[PDB]
């Protein structure tokens, strides 16, 4: 099979900035590449065929380039509705094969995130689980740590994170860690912290509650 | 206007079937070769097969030729796949798609897709809990609460926030998929701290699946 190799998964980039994203064949296929546009909770649209031809409707600010294995689309001057991912494809033979697709998102300036912890619910609590959530709310780049210290110490294997898509009006990114314990464990502490570190905050941000209070 | 409308899928059984529909508009459709397509969770799309127009040529994925039948009926402009003996490494989104045969098997036009998820669980709504507002929230400055929504199966849960009214300041995270093989997921909101003592903040929660809804109050605990 043929494996066609998108070389950055994620890129930032500015309005009115040229991007290129490049896609790698692990054999020749000619110029039997396409490329598409996805975008989240919508399905793709297709841009380019023949590696540089567009489908029609497609703006002429996108132009696709190359012959054999080496691919690259480019957007120029790139507009805010341009913001998506993007991935290419191969159909020059069996099994047609898709590269797993470049993700654009905008530059903005730091922004540290503003850090909430969540005890578990009381009604949780009958069920003999407890959840402690951790949000980070509003910050960018996207790179964030979050780790979970229960009587200070460093927990590991029981949390689980999620994070958004980028906000498309302050282009900021917002982050959840839920700690999962038993109840029974849970009762056998007295400190739950969650701590943050970010390009934004020049020492670590700590958020903790004492059980019960 | 292009259209595929997709229908079909849900949640089955390992060894299952499911039939997927796929039905084309604003095309002729009988001079059409299409196509499926799935993307795994955490994974790049993947081609399942195509078929042309009158039916004479179906070609398969070759790992994948065992699970799937493509067909399609012209009078009905709809195109079928036939899943048989499915895995759970079949939990995909479907997709049907059109093939721009005028120069090669890219893919013009895409129905909406379709989830498929196989398992031996039974469906299972979810328990919901309140991410009550800090006590401490800064005197005349901004407060955080949520609801969290606990073990649910199978995907999706949609939430809102005092049914529909309340949308700025909201982010309703990506499920996350639990050791337990039950997924959860955390709905937030930021609101005023001066507004805890008037506004009273709902959650709206459904789990369609096991026609579970469930209107949670979020309070400010004493």
């Amino acid at each position: 099979d043929i494996v066609m190799t998108q070389s950055q998964r994620f890129m930032t980039t500015s309005v009115g900035d040229r991007v290129s994203v490049t896609c790698k064949a692990s054999q020749s296929v000619d110029s039997n590449v396409a490329w598409y546009q996805q975008k989240p909770r919508q399905s793709p649209k297709a841009l380019i065929f023949s590696a540089s031809l567009r489908f029609s409707g497609v703006p002429a600010r996108f132009t696709g380039s190359g012959s054999g294995t080496d691919f690259t689309l480019t957007i120029s001057n790139l507009q805010s509705e341009d913001l998506a991912e993007y991935f290419c494809q191969q159909y020059n033979n069996y099994p047609l094969t898709f590269g797993a697709g470049t993700k654009l998102e905008l530059k903005r300036t730091v922004a540290a995130p503003s850090v909430f912890i969540f005890p578990p619910s009381d009604e949780q609590l009958k069920s003999g689980t407890a959840s402690v959530v951790c949000l980070l709310n509003n910050f960018y780049p996207r790179e964030a740590k979050v780790q979970w210290k229960v009587d200070n110490a460093l927990q590991s294997g029981n949390s689980q994170e999620s994070v958004t898509e980028q906000d498309s009006k302050d282009s900021t990114y917002s982050l959840s860690s839920t700690l999962t314990l038993s109840k029974a464990d849970y009762e056998k502490h007295k400190v739950y912290a969650c701590e943050v570190t970010h390009q934004g905050l020049s020492s670590p941000v700590t958020k903790s509650f004492n059980r019960g209070e | 206007q292009v259209q595929l409308q997709q229908s079909g899928g849900g949640l089955v059984q390992p060894g299952g079937s499911l039939k997927l529909s796929c039905a084309a508009s604003g095309i002729d459709f009988s001079r059409y070769w299409m196509s499926w397509v799935r993307r795994a969770p955490g994974k790049g799309l993947e081609w399942i097969g195509e078929i042309n127009p009158d039916s004479s040529t179906i070609n398969y994925a070759p790992s994948l030729k065992d699970k799937f039948i493509i067909s399609r009926d012209n009078a009905k402009n709809t195109l079928y796949l036939q899943m048989s003996k499915v895995r759970s490494e079949d939990t995909a989104l479907y997709y049907c798609a059109s093939l721009y045969y005028d120069y090669g098997d890219a893919m013009d036009y895409w129905g909406q897709g379709t989830s498929v998820t196989v398992s031996s669980a039974s469906t299972k709504g979810p328990s919901v809990f309140p991410l009550a507002p800090s006590s401490k929230s800064t005197s005349g400055g901004t407060a955080a609460l949520g609801c969290l929504v606990k073990d649910y199966f199978p995907e999706p849960v949609t939430v809102s926030w005092n049914s529909g009214a309340l949308t700025s300041g909201v982010h309703t995270f990506p499920a996350v998929l639990q050791s337990s093989g039950l997924y959860s997921l955390s709905s937030v909101v930021t609101v005023p701290s001066s507004s805890l003592g008037t506004q009273t903040y709902i959650c709206n929660v459904n789990h369609k699946p096991s026609n579970t809804k469930v209107d949670k109050r979020v309070e400010p605990k004493s």
